[PDB]
């Protein structure tokens, strides 16, 4: 039995984050495992701790704060990177079945928030590069403390906020995209559902 | 493949006394590999109810086993241990001798 | 005095006749106390000495699991070792493992052990260090790297230093009346005439425990070692052991020969003669 | 009392 | 280490399929899990060695074989909607091993009727002049729409090379009709470059969506093009100025 109480954790990039795990086992012999599952769905093994290992495991930026007495096996991720945003599974195998099954926790979605140096909230309209009159709305450059609510209207599509990172300039920015088949749909209303900065730039 | 031919001793648990219930032992040791065939014989016939110990081994890795069976010895009855092993061309028979 | 706990493990592959036979046994000193045989109808770690029987069901379930786990580890290791040695899946092979600890009369670790053998030959061994590995060959070196990487010695060393010692102590206490009772050998000398010129003098030691014992023949009280036939100490089948020592001596000279017996259960060493 | 850890494969 | 295939699979109810799994690690132990919401990772079958397989927690509907230690193919004789899941092949040195390596995963969708399978349409939306003017940055947006099932991989290509810097793609596709498990999906992605990089008609921006759909063998009973695994792209070129003239 693996308990990850946190369905999600957020952390400021570069900061360290601790993902909670507790495990229930009667056996004196077991191993605790962490796996990372990024958006693309793979299961990346990160780190392992044996119940008889007196040292706490370490693997790159991952450390496992193994407290046998408290029955916790928290993963600590040092210097969080945007690439760390993912699902994290705490898992365990024990003697009862000769270490056969992995018992995985529900998992914790780590959300690494970018440090936004100079917010410049704005909603731009983009046009299809093809001989179409199709259009897209781009809410961009807002800080990590504004949130994008999806539409409450079913004919307008709005993506969750996405952080892109222009590495050469060490520049990061959030965006959310919105588009509609509808006709009254203008960008000036596209994100009405979200509470957007009062100074959010809406070009003419 | 290391091969070590089994040492064999045949003897009674307790000092042999005709008419007195006792235990006939066949100790096979120093052998390798472990697969081995051991029978206790009464007058050259196989004794049906023979137990043996759990396979174990000595510091040099060579194996030992105790085969044994309840028996009442007599002046006339002859007992022996027949051991076959891969290191043995022919099954090896060691006769029980009260004086060893 | 000094005491030991040892676990012995043997896995024998039998290709074309099922899966590997696994047998493991537990000794305190010279006393078998636990066993597991993968061939038993419903395999459990079973007690084999009374004092261990107090241990509760959690103990027996756990020991059973560990043995099962060892059995399985072994099956995998036999497969692996075929690849290490480029051997055929057709041949039958043996994995052997022994481990355990020696404690001094003080009850502290004297020496710990962990050793594996493949086909009757040393494979890999924990050094006296309890901290480093000695690989017998190139295959075993592979194993060494795997085990160094996993920091196995560290954890094995803690086991040999903690649980092993501590449970050995507790076994010794629970089996005080037997494990810590030394049973002296009943001794006697037999005379066996070869011919008119010679006789065999055979000095017997029976019903003793522990197995450790010294039997020596002297002639006019002087060393008769490289002239003595010692049979391997043998189990009587009731947890005590037997041994005899033999000299071939000139007929009529028997009275110059004394048998000497040293054993934990003897307050003082024995001197025996044949009753001429 | 037996010893055991994960990852002891040869 | 563990090469599990395919990464994506849509299956018509009743069809067979073999999920493939090979490991180049001389691992004795192989297993299959399926990952399902609220169900954690469930073991399906496992193999402690070549020639040995056993049933996990949910073996039913699956069979496995272990002809060699290297491969542990998972077989779905008769696809069922229930078997819609994410499958992971796992391997390790032994039953008691700690080198527990999972495969890339196989995302399996069992459909009642393949007529629900639709490839994406892909569009690229050029950077707003307003953004360019306001930020000196230029955000392109790629929109993959109308697809089913969720089995796409979206990539940006600049001047013929996959690019990652400045790219952000929705983590999970968004349903065009979310309450229907049959509905089609849309996915967006942004690629941000400097205005001055964008203001070069010689710079080529292609959004590429690899879609996993029907195979050649799948029966296709519609008039519309069979929605097979395919790549769908849309592109755009830099907008040079009025005005000349690529900026320095």
């Amino acid at each position: 039995k693996i308990t990850q109480t946190q369905p999600g954790m957020f952390v400021q990039e570069k900061e360290a984050v601790t993902l909670d795990c507790t495990y229930d086992t009667s056996d004196q012999s077991y191993g605790l495992f962490w796996y990372k599952q990024p958006s693309s769905g793979e299961m990346i093994f990160l780190i392992y701790q044996g119940s008889y290992d007196e040292q706490n495991a370490t693997e790159g930026r991952y450390s496992l704060n193994f407290q046998k007495a408290r029955k916790s096996a928290n993963l600590v991720i040092s210097a969080s990177q945007l690439g760390d945003s993912a699902m994290y599974f705490c898992a365990m195998r024990d003697l009862r079945d000769n270490f056969n099954k992995f018992y995985f926790g529900s998992g914790t979605k780590l959300n690494v928030k970018p440090n936004i140096q100079n917010p410049d909230p704005a909603v731009y309209q983009l046009r299809d590069s093809k001989s179409s009159d199709k259009s897209v709305c781009l809410f961009t450059d807002f800080d990590s403390q504004t949130n994008v609510s999806q539409s409450k209207d079913s004919d307008v599509y709005i993506t969750d906020k996405c952080v892109l990172d222009m590495r050469s300039m060490d520049f990061k920015s959030n965006s959310a995209v919105a588009w509609s088949n509808k006709s009254d749909f203008a960008c000036a209303n596209a994100f009405n559902n979200s509470i957007i900065p009062e100074d959010t730039f809406f070009p003419s | 493949m290391i091969q070590r031919t089994p040492k064999i001793q045949v003897y009674s648990r307790h000092p042999a006394e005709n008419g007195k219930s006792n235990f006939l032992n066949c100790y096979v040791s120093g052998f390798h590999p472990s697969d081995i065939e051991v029978d206790l014989l009464k007058n050259g016939e196989r004794i049906e109810k023979v137990e043996h110990s759990d396979l174990s081994f000595s510091k040099d890795w060579s194996f030992y086993l105790l085969y044994y069976t309840e028996f009442t010895p007599t002046e006339k009855d002859e007992y022996a241990c027949r051991v076959n092993h891969v290191t043995l061309s022919q099954p090896k028979i060691v006769k029980w001798d009260r004086d060893m | 005095g000094s005491h030991s706990m040892r676990y012995f493990h043997t896995s024998v592959s039998r290709p074309g006749r099922g899966e590997p036979r696994f047998i493991t046994v537990g000794y305190v000193d010279d006393t078998l106390f636990v066993r597991f045989d993968s061939d038993a109808a419903s395999p459990r770690e079973e007690p084999r000495a009374p004092w261990i029987e107090q241990e509760g069901p959690e103990y027996w379930d756990r020991e059973t699991q560990i043995c099962k786990a060892k059995a399985q580890t072994d099956r995998e290791d036999l497969r692996t070792l075929l690849r290490y040695y480029n051997q055929s899946e057709a041949g039958s092979h043996t994995l052997q493992n022994m481990y355990g600890c020696d404690v001094g009369p003080d009850g502290r670790l004297l020496r710990g052990y962990h050793q594996d053998a493949y086909d009757g030959k040393d494979y890999i061994a924990l050094n006296e260090d309890l901290s480093s590995w000695t690989a017998a060959d190139t295959a075993a070196q592979i194993t060494q790297r795997k085990w160094e990487a996993a920091r196995v010695a560290e954890q094995l060393r803690a086991y040999l230093e903690g649980e092993c010692v501590e449970w050995l102590r507790r076994y010794l206490e629970n089996g005080k009346e037997t494990l810590q009772r030394a049973d002296p050998p009943k001794t006697h000398v037999t005379h066996h005439p070869i011919s008119d010129h010679e006789a065999t003098l055979r000095c017997w030691a029976l019903g003793f425990y522990p197995a450790e014992i010294t039997l020596t023949w002297q002639r006019d009280g002087e060393d008769q070692t490289q002239d003595t036939e010692l049979v391997e100490t043998r189990p009587a089948g009731d947890r005590t052991f037997q041994k005899w020592a033999a000299v071939v001596v000139p007929s009529g000279e028997e009275q110059r020969y004394t048998c000497h017996v040293q054993h934990e259960g003897l307050p003082k060493p024995l001197t025996l003669r044949w009753e001429p | 009392k037996r010893w055991i850890i994960l990852g002891l494969n040869k | 280490g563990v090469t599990q295939t395919p990464k994506f699979q849509v299956l018509k109810t009743g069809q067979s399929m073999t999920l493939q799994c090979a490991q180049d690690m001389n691992h004795e132990y192989m297993s299959w899990y399926r990952q399902d919401p609220g169900m954690g990772l469930r073991l399906i079958h496992y193999s402690v060695g070549a020639g040995i397989t056993d049933q996990g927690e949910v073996p039913n509907g699956y069979n496995v074989s272990r002809s060699t230690t290297e491969d542990f193919p998972l077989r779905l004789l008769s696809a069922a909607p229930s078997q819609t899941s994410v499958y992971f092949c796992a391997s390790r040195e032994g039953l008691g091993g700690t080198e527990a390596f999972f495969g890339q995963g196989t995302r399996l969708t069992v459909v009642e009727d393949l007529n629900k399978v639709f490839p994406p349409e892909v569009a690229v939306f050029e950077p707003s002049e307003a953004e360019i003017s306001h930020t000196q940055k230029a955000t392109l947006v790629c929109l993959a729409t109308g697809f089913y099932p969720d089995h796409v991989e979206l990539s940006w290509w600049v001047n013929g090379k996959e690019v990652h810097s400045g790219v952000c793609t929705d983590p999970q596709p968004l349903k065009e009709q979310p309450a229907l498990n049959d509905s089609r999906y849309a996915l967006s992605s942004r690629l941000r470059v400097s205005a001055t990089f964008w203001q070069d008609p010689r710079n080529h921006f292609r959004c590429q969506v690899q879609f996993y759909g029907l195979s050649e063998n799948d029966e296709w009973t519609q008039d519309r093009a069979k929605p097979v695994t395919q790549i769908v792209s849309a592109e755009a070129w830099g907008r040079a100025d009025a005005s000349g003239l690529v900026p320095r």
